[PDB]
């Protein structure tokens, strides 16, 4: 009879007779009508007062007036409190539905096993009370929390052996038995019809929840609101009214508070991630749009103000709960989240500080769960990823650093890894002392870690604890790693591999600890070279260094010519002969031998030869990794910049990469 | 595309599957803070490359899987060898399986799921070498 | 009206041979043809006369008090529910056919799609053998051919252009990426015949009869 | 946000509704036929400005339902709660009466939906008057 | 008009096409008349090309280039005023704003 807009505005929609509804509104504000009503009468419409302003409902739609509200969700699942859950398990039973808040908060928590068991007991229970309602939720919940093990256990038989390293068991072969023999023949589709009749009529507006693919509705809604809202932007439309991207933003608060409340186990689920990811990335799109838009002549002046979206606590949640990292980099490339303001900051910090020491405790005492961790890993490293956008104080952020380089797991956060993230909250805010003593106790953990003497630092992204020196030495100029520094003298032509530790990690030893090393220990390989000019131990390219990157040019020719026999061409990305080109591009080092190597990488043969370099073979992602003063001070001379230049057009239309645009932009003008 | 993850202590193949993704990052932050900023007396050039490689349907070998650092190997071949045909096998030394948990469920099928990994490097960047 | 009438008579002359199938789809479809009958009135009585200025009367007065009386307090959902068990364990792949938002089930996968080749563009993903940007074309030829064939009527209506539209355009939009893409030292062009996408004779039809020129203009301008 | 339809010359109210998608599309000189290149006498083509504008809930007069080109206008005081300066009354004089059928029919109906309609052009161009 | 426009206290910014163009004839000088450009206020593109030295470059929007051809955008490209402002308004709304038509008048100029 009545449309129910998420706004919060009712409608007329099927009510051919009495507006009974907008009766009810009617009475909203009239004061005296709802006295002349009978005391329960007059009792029930105080009761119903309080149900709709609860749930957002507001007055008619003709007395809009502000529309604006700000949702909130009290459920403590929903904020991550963990610590709050463990006592909340163990306060015994008060009633059903104190007992339904223990089962959903014991499935977050990772306690799947002891949550099927309470929502067994759950069942049993609800026999009488006409209380079906929390009946039907926990019978999807179980049939949830029942899918979820066995996908669990299933994750540990395959795909888990290699990344935790071995077979993990969380649950006895007996329990897995034991859930599958009470799930037989079950078909949740039914479970709304196959259901006493009186619930059927009552509740009927949980029926969209009975069938597995209960998150179409609104996905459906999101997709053609995704497509709606994308229309606008592509055409610049500007939104009068009530806007498409409100909407969207008010509707996954409503699912978001309608599953967390209520506790429904399905918030946990993929499709709901997928559909708060979609949901948000959209929102930040638009945001972003808004703010880089087109200041017109006419609709200038409408609804919305200068930077109407803000990031809030629930939206930082969501983003750290909903996403992963790959989707958040797509998100950064697409979006510049940084300009948005994130409000509420000081409403975040303690969120993050406080998925820090949950980690902290996981990894430090007797062991972790790892049917939590699992489902719990990937929030925590979105958390941290995205603390890249909100100040933090001192005290937050020596927590957060002590997480990240002390308890993360190597399987899922590797050496490369942290130092990604670590950059990160440096970029925020500027390096203070506390956190270099944490870093500092980071590195020189890993040195004690040689004792099998056969541990390598092997990184996903290629950077070692090269790069941690390096950022220590930007931010601090002289500093002297004391713990590093006296490790010296014990060791003597022991461990060659901690031997190679030193090298890379020079600006922290001290005097004498670096004349220790370099006494009968220094460079004999090409690696230790660009090694030391990152360190800032090798300045000049003196006459036997420049023998060693001759010599190992010389090898690869000798492959290089087999594999052409037979086909084969060997293109492992080393990237030397790159670093030999470019030193040699400026004439830094001026042997001609190595510049009789030709046809051997392409982009060793651009800087060796430029003007006779085959460009047809350039690939514009090595402009990526070039210095400034080299590209900027190029501009006019013409002997190699016009080649570059067809290039340098092409990608400005073609690609909507704004590096590319930059680089375009300050130089070669 | 079908892939062989291989181990690298012995070489008995992992599993097998079909690539699904291979996603070369062609992104770096410019931030002043790698090589020698502080005195800069030369040049470094080593940006850190990002290389990623996903598949749909693994194997999963019963005989690695009996007791209850790891690398791959494949090959690419078409058909339809047209003008340009090559005996490119794409493989990195060493590569670090990185799956998430990835529990959807609401469809009520998991089948295969998408095995993601990511490639590691030691000492020198070895890694991505076409051999 | 026609049309209403006859469709009429085939479920009326549907009662032996046991055909079902039949029965069931034009009964559907006889639903289908009185829904867009129910706004064409509510567009011609209602809305005034603004498109056309002209108050056209296409059908009778009496012909609305008619279809009305048979079809007041008609649900669609419960349609298949309502025809014989034997049909329902016989053309259970029909079953869907009945809930009045069946078009939900393939958009949703098409909207899955989407962000999963929205993402997979943005970081330069290679889709390896089976191309997630194939498969979507793959789903509407489906989707396609069966809601032609079968002689059904909800082709014409909006919630399923708004099916192709949305999965149409995307695929122009990943077409377009293809060929202008930057090219990478390990993404060669091993064997991909740069954009590969070609249009086809019913790849037009579908931008012909979906598409606006509203929703067509976003398209030029973006690709 | 309020539309008031009105019809030019009868002063006759059509329907109110409230404005939701306002479009401004400027001219694009991309077609090259524009006419007058090679010679150039005069640079006198100025914008081709096409406009677009919805309504969410058009209520139609019962007086104007009785016998069965067109003005517009608006309001809007919003920004800074500036009420008694600064009104904006969008004035395009004859906006074209447009809009699609569009049978969705898997919602119901909704009152009434989303009329599409543009503003044309005379003799003289008065696109669009603030007052 | 412009001065009655105050007797109710609102301005007026019609969007008709006429004071658009007489600054164009200004600017190319096909107009060499002193009185015209006594008349500021009317139009913010009248303004930036009658008198573009004491024009207020914030008023500026950057779809005016795009209803410019090349050669309207060549005549104002280096004149050593107007030269300095577009190209600091061009960078800002280039990276803001991804339409290919203002890629185009940033490459044909100031290469």
């Amino acid at each position: 009879d009545y449309h129910f807009e998420v706004n919060g505005t009712v409608v007329r929609h099927k009510n051919k007779g009495f507006g009974y509804m907008e009766r009810f509104f009617e009475l909203k504000e009239s004061c005296d009508e709802r006295s002349k009503l009978s005391k329960k009468q007059y009792e029930r419409f105080n009761a119903l007062f309080n149900f709709f302003e609860k749930n957002g409902v507001i007055c008619m739609a003709k007395d809009a007036g502000t529309l604006n509200t700000s949702i909130e969700i009290n459920s403590l699942a929903y904020h991550g409190k963990y610590d709050v859950m463990k006592k909340f398990i163990e306060e015994q039973s008060v009633s059903i539905e104190d007992d339904y808040k223990k089962a959903f908060f014991l499935a977050c928590l990772g306690r799947w096993e002891e949550s099927y068991d309470l929502y067994s007991n759950i069942i049993l229970n609800s026999i009488d009370e006409s209380n079906g309602c929390v009946y039907y939720l926990s019978q999807i919940n179980r049939y949830r929390i029942y899918q979820s093990i066995t996908q669990a256990v299933t994750q540990f038989n395959g795909l888990g052996l290699l990344t935790f390293g071995r077979h993990y068991k969380p649950f006895t072969d007996e329990f897995l038995a034991r859930i599958e023999r009470e799930m037989t023949n079950f078909n949740i589709d039914d479970l709304f019809n196959g259901m006493p009749f009186e619930f059927q009529k009552k509740y009927k507006i949980l029926e969209f929840l009975s069938d597995n693919q209960f998150l179409y509705d609104d996905t459906v809604k999101l997709f053609e609101l995704t497509n709606k809202v994308r229309s606008e932007m592509s055409e610049g439309s500007y939104s009068f009214g009530m806007s498409s991207d409100i909407v969207v933003l008010l509707r996954l608060y409503d699912n978001l508070r309608f599953l967390y409340e209520n506790c429904l186990w399905s918030v946990s689920f993929h499709e709901f991630h997928q559909y708060i990811r979609n949901s948000m990335s959209l929102l930040i799109e638009k945001a972003e749009y808004e703010r880089t838009r087109d200041i017109d002549e006419l609709g200038f002046s409408f609804f919305g103000k200068k930077s109407g979206f803000f990031m809030e606590y629930y939206d930082f949640v969501n983003i750290s709960r909903h996403f992963k990292i790959d989707d958040i980099k797509n998100l950064e490339r697409s979006c510049s989240i940084d300009k948005i303001r994130f409000g509420e900051q000081e409403k975040i910090e303690e969120y993050l500080v406080g998925i820090a020491e949950e980690i902290t405790k996981q990894f430090s005492a007797n062991g972790m769960n790892v049917v939590f961790y699992t489902q719990f890993i990937s929030e925590a490293k979105a958390a941290l990823y995205f603390a890249k956008y909100v100040k933090l104080s001192e005290e937050g952020l020596g927590k957060i650093v002590k997480a990240l380089l002390f308890y993360f797991p190597e399987r899922d956060l590797d050496i490369g890894k942290r130092y990604v993230w670590l950059e990160r909250l440096t970029k925020c805010n500027e390096l203070p002392k506390s956190i270099i003593s944490i870093i500092d106790d980071f590195l020189v953990l890993q040195a004690e870690k040689h004792i099998d003497q056969n541990y390598s630092e092997v990184s996903s992204n290629g950077l070692y604890s090269r790069d941690y020196g390096a950022l220590i030495k930007h931010f601090e100029k002289n500093f002297i790693s004391k713990r590093l520094s006296e490790i010296t003298l014990c060791l003597t032509q022991d461990k060659q591999k901690q031997i190679d530790f030193l090298f890379k990690l020079l600006p922290l030893l001290s005097t004498n600890a670096k004349s220790h090393l370099l006494s009968f220990k220094s460079v004999e390989n090409i690696n230790d070279l660009m090694n030391g000019i990152r360190i800032g131990l090798i300045d000049e390219f003196t006459p036997e260094h420049e023998e060693l990157i001759i010599e190992y040019l010389e090898t690869r020719k000798v492959n290089y010519i087999v594999e052409k026999e037979k086909g084969i061409q060997t293109f492992s990305s080393n990237d030397y002969m790159s670093t030999f080109g470019i030193w040699y591009f400026l004439e830094e080092i001026n042997n001609s031998k190595m510049e009789e190597f030709i046809g051997m990488d392409d982009q060793y043969d651009f800087f060796v030869d430029p003007e006779n370099f085959d460009y047809k073979k350039f690939i514009p992602s090595w402009l990526k990794n070039y210095n400034d003063k080299l590209l900027g001070k190029i501009a006019g001379n013409k002997h190699m910049k016009h080649h570059v230049i067809e290039v340098l057009k092409e990608r400005v239309k073609n690609s909507n990469d704004k590096r590319y645009l930059e680089i375009l932009m300050n130089y070669f003008i | 595309a079908d892939v062989y993850f291989k181990r690298k202590s012995d070489g008995k193949l992992v599993f097998t599957a079909e690539a699904q993704t291979a996603s070369f990052s062609q992104a770096i932050s410019e931030e002043k803070l790698r090589g020698g900023i502080g005195n800069k007396p030369l040049y470094i050039l080593k940006s850190e490359k990002e290389i990623n490689l996903t598949v749909k349907n693994a194997f999963f070998d019963l005989e690695w899987l009996a007791m209850t650092e790891v690398e791959y190997r494949t090959i690419a071949y078409n058909p339809d060898t047209e003008e340009v045909y090559s005996d490119i096998y794409i493989q990195f030394p060493n590569v670090s399986p990185s799956g998430e948990f990835e529990m959807s469920l609401e469809n009520g099928n998991a089948l295969a799921p998408e095995i993601k990994f990511e490639a590691l490097a030691d000492t020198d960047t070895d890694e991505m070498a076409v051999v």
